[PDB]
């Protein structure tokens, strides 16, 4: 979907 | 000579091709990705 | 609603990339309805003031 963010992903991949 | 011009679109598209080629989402899933990398905190801010 | 130019945080908020902050750990968050629906609040409560 929309362009993600490289703050976003450490805070999803840290789940 | 490679070529981008100031168009926000192709940017856009340039931008979201690179993001899937260095951050895929097979390796997200299996998480596989290093945030902290340097390569991949630059994609922050290539091609605004 | 209508947003600014991302090159504003582009060059501002995001200009050094080895560290991160509150502001640049926030730029990467997208409201949900109920946080639209609070974002109208806000605009409701500035236009009738008092």
């Amino acid at each position: 979907g929309p362009l993600l963010s490289v703050f976003a992903l450490q805070e999803i991949m840290q789940k | 000579k490679i070529v981008v011009t100031d168009d926000a679109k192709k940017r856009y598209k340039i931008r979201l091709q690179r993001f899937r080629t260095h951050v895929p989402k097979i390796k997200v899933l299996k998480k596989l990705i290093d945030p902290n990398r340097m390569t991949v905190r630059n994609l922050e801010n290539q091609f605004v | 609603y209508i947003a600014p130019n991302p090159r504003i945080s582009s060059i501002t908020l995001t200009q050094r990339i080895t560290t991160t902050g509150p502001f640049a750990i926030l730029t990467g968050s997208t409201p949900t309805a109920q946080q639209l629906n609070d974002v109208r609040k806000i605009y409701l409560a500035l236009m009738f003031p008092g």
